[PDB]
RNA sequence: GACGGAAGGGCACCACCAGGAGUGGAGCCUGCGGCUUAAUUUGACUCAACACGGGGAAACUCACCAGGUCCAGACACAAUAAGGAUUGACAGAUUGAGAGCUCUUUCUUGAUUUUGUGGGUGGUGGUGCAUGGCCGUUCUUAGUUGGUGGAGUGAUUUGUCUGCUUAAUUGCGAUAACGAACGAGACCUUAACCUACUAAAUAGUGGUGCUAGCAUUUGCUGGUUAUCCACUUCUUAGAGGGACUAUCGGUUUCAAGCCGAUGGAAGUUUGAGGCAAUAACAGGUCUGUGAUGCCCUUAGACGUUCUGGGCCGCACGCGCGCUACACUGACGGAGCCAGCGAGUCUAACCUUGGCCGAGAGGUCUUGGUAAUCUUGUGAAACUCCGUCGUGCUGGGGAUAGAGCAUUGUAAUUAUUGCUCUUCAACGAGGAAUUCCUAGUAAGCGCAAGUCAUCAGCUUGCGUUGAUUACGUCCCUGCCCUUUGUACACAC
């Protein structure tokens, strides 16, 4: 039990747990008026139609269809 | 470590409609007996109960016979509000 | 549903699960064996312990739980499996019950010498035809040795000490180690009721019934 | 109807005490009946070594286990056919019943 | 008490006038010791390790090795804080992929979560010279211990012994001992002889329900249940019978015992096993444990996701073994004999086939919860007709290259089986060294164990069967007594 020299670099850099930034979930900034929605779901039932789903570039994400969600958006 | 809530109430209230639980030393079998469950998070709930101080733990061949408590079993009473003389955890 | 010979196989390892397990959980009070009865639609387990009352509790509540813990391991229709604790009498001759004070008298911190003296006197006064107690381990110094006390006489050969003679080995866990406890009892011959009345070498005369010479000639007329 | 009893204990003194018992309630009923068919003996050995590591001389122990079946072939009434199944029930001794 | 190249007596094929079978002689399945980058995991060092850790392994086993890399402040103590604590997640940058191990950016089961303590968990990490248990060995030999009396200041002796026998401190016996306890016996299984108490379509006889060969001569071989009679005197059974040296001779302070002959199972406790003496190994086992004590690690840890390498590198030496030097043999054809042994329920175990091949494999269940099925386990040198025929041959598949396959999600550094080849050792095998008293030596074969798949191993059984053994301590060891000792971790 002295056989340890640990010879590539410190590679503990384990992955952010969404560190508090500001204030999230900017919505829509309309007094006395309705708050619009971006970026709306597509015709698929299971979307939520409230629901801020990820749309990063050219490609949409389904926080329900966790494994399984691969269209063409 | 993560504990649903869900699955966290379902061997809650199995163990407050049977009494006491048996946990095969079996990790990682995800299919447990009696609850839908996995086995791994039956048996580290148990152990988590039991360092709480509600529940005693036998092994007897690897097997985590369980077996609740006076006052393990009041302050779950208590805390699902359930009247006195109405349902006991484990009843003749 | 099992073929009989893995079936019987299975109802001996089930018997010492359940043996093992009252003898990890009823420790306290003076468990010392069960007797698991065999019956059409329903199977019965006695457990001969001393401290029946404190086993059974109110109203049978921890014996119940016991012989539901026992039916939810078997997956049987709740009620076949029943469980009833008996107070087994001369709780001085058992090996089991012996090693478990013994075990207890230790942990409680009692010096090893009067503990073995103390329960081999107590078996001796029980009945008890021969005791032996050999404690092995770590007494009163850092090398190990073993102290036997024995009194009666025992045997260790033959079919004899097979069946009268009832051992119990109990590894107790003190401070410094581990100590061993291995009590053996042997019992009277006559006082099984089962197998042999006697020693095998061990014979007992018959009683003669002497009769008066004739010292006359009398007939019987009728 | 055929019925038949089977039991397939391991205690000698059980087994044979209630094939005796059974027989002797019938001839004591004035029945038809067919002697108890005694099958071999069946001893299971584990053949292992004493030691728990491998140190000594390679010495070795058989544990044997000792298997009585026997059984028994009536014909009756469903009354006391279950009668006569369901008195003398011993510990120990496991015993079904079957047809033909 | 131990020891003695001291004496007496008695033993042991873990010892020997004798003989048989092997090793070191050839090759090969296996296990051990030293160099190897990072690894060829670890334990064991005479009998009492070396086919042993039931260790016959390609994942796992497996902790050894190179690698990405996670949680457990389980439980209670001071923290931001729902303008929030947190797992997991896609074609797109090296890791082999829906292994978010780190991303030019987010989605987000929703009080389950991150910094030092007190007490912990896990460890096939070390300590077996802390241990328990267990096992092996002194010694599996006949040997240990009080009580009360004798001896001695005492340690301690007698009891437990001059003599006579097998295995016996087994007994007869003399006696400062008497009376006991444990070991030996006694005991419990195993195989043997039962024309009995009680037996079933599982071992059959005659008529028959149906039919053939030798013929109208009286039987055998065949092939089947409910249609029945007499029995387990062959397989197996349960209060169970005998064998105890029974009887007859020879030998003795004319006492225990020894040596020879009969229906009958044998007159070496019938043969063989099982647990096995208040004594001890600083023998093995902390790698069989949620058995811990003392130290190792305490959130990149020995707990664990996947890829592989490894008792399969050897320069080499040592062991249980298997095949052989062949004409008592190799092969080709006709006979072709054991049971205690094993067997799918939450999804398969050994195999009974219409079709193909010296080979594995499919369609349905004749097999099942089992003396009826596999299986009379029709399994081998064993009985007859020939070929090879003394010339290193047809005994070697050592060794190596071509094709089919059961198993495994990978049998490639033949796992294994079957078709094809080279010829390198082998003229009673050196020093040495191991086992063998009635069916044991040996030869040959079968079943269980380990198993996802194969035995050259082990545990049990079956076929033929052994001259020199009722002897001795010469070698190696014992047991008792006497004796000497400057020994006492004890030659």
């Amino acid at each position: 039990r002295k056989k340890k020299v640990y010879t590539t670099p410190k590679k503990i850099k384990h992955k952010h747990k969404k560190v508090k930034l500001a204030v999230l979930s900017y919505y829509k900034v309309d007094a006395e008026g309705k708050v619009t929605k971006l970026r709306r779901e597509c015709s698929n039932p299971t979307c939520g139609a409230g629901v801020f789903l990820a749309n990063h570039k050219d490609r949409l994400y389904c926080g329900k269809c966790h494994s399984v969600y691969k269209v063409n958006a | 470590m993560l504990m649903p809530k869900e699955d966290r109430n379902k061997i809650h209230q199995y163990l407050f409609q049977e009494g006491v639980v048996v946990a095969k030393k079996d990790f990682n079998q995800a299919k447990h007996e009696e609850i839908d469950t996995k086995n791994l998070y039956v048996i580290k709930a148990l152990q988590s109960l039991t360092s709480k101080g509600y529940v005693k733990t036998q092994f007897s061949w690897q097997y985590y016979y369980y077996t609740l408590t006076e006052e393990g079993v009041e302050y779950l009473r208590e805390y699902l509000n359930l009247p006195e003389h109405i349902v006991p955890g484990t009843y003749i | 549903l099992i073929s009989k010979k893995r079936k019987l196989v299975a109802d001996g390892v089930f018997y010492a699960e359940l043996n093992e397990f009252f003898t990890r959980e009823l420790a306290e009070e003076g468990y010392s064996g069960v007797e698991v009865r065999v019956t059409p639609t329903k199977t019965e387990v006695i457990i001969r312990a001393t401290r029946t009352q404190d086993v059974l509790g109110e109203n049978g509540r921890r014996i119940n739980e016991l012989t539901l813990l026992v039916q939810k391991r078997f997956k049987y229709a709740p009620g076949t499996i029943v469980l009833y604790a008996e107070r087994v009498q001369d709780r001085g001759l058992s090996a089991v019950a012996q090693a478990e004070s013994m075990k207890f008298k230790l942990l409680n911190g009692l010096a090893i010498r009067r503990a073995a003296y103390g329960v081999v006197r107590y078996v001796m006064e029980s009945g008890a035809k021969g005791c032996e107690v050999v404690v092995s381990g770590k007494l009163r110094a850092a090398r190990a040795k073993a102290m036997k006390f024995a009194d009666g006489f025992l045997i260790h050969s033959g079919q004899p000490v097979n069946d009268f003679i009832d051992t119990a080995t109990r590894h107790v866990l003190m401070r410094q180690g581990v100590l061993g406890i291995k009590v053996k009892i042997m019992r009277d011959p006559a006082k099984s009721r089962t197998g042999p009345k006697a020693l095998p070498d061990a014979v007992t005369i018959i009683e003669p019934k002497e009769e008066e010479p004739i010292l006359a000639p009398s007939v019987k007329d009728y | 109807i055929k019925i038949r009893i089977t039991l397939t204990s391991t205690k000698v003194k059980q087994l044979e005490n209630v094939s005796s018992n059974i027989v002797k309630n019938a001839e004591q009923h004035n029945l038809v009946k067919k002697g108890p068919v005694r099958l071999p003996t069946k001893v299971l050995k584990i053949s292992t070594r004493k030691t728990p590591n491998g140190e000594g001389s390679k010495t070795w122990e058989t544990y044997e286990m000792r298997i009585h079946k026997r059984y028994i072939d009536l014909e009756a009434p469903v009354q006391i056919v279950k009668r006569i199944t369901q008195i003398t029930i011993e510990p120990g001794v496991d015993v079904e019943v079957v047809v033909a």
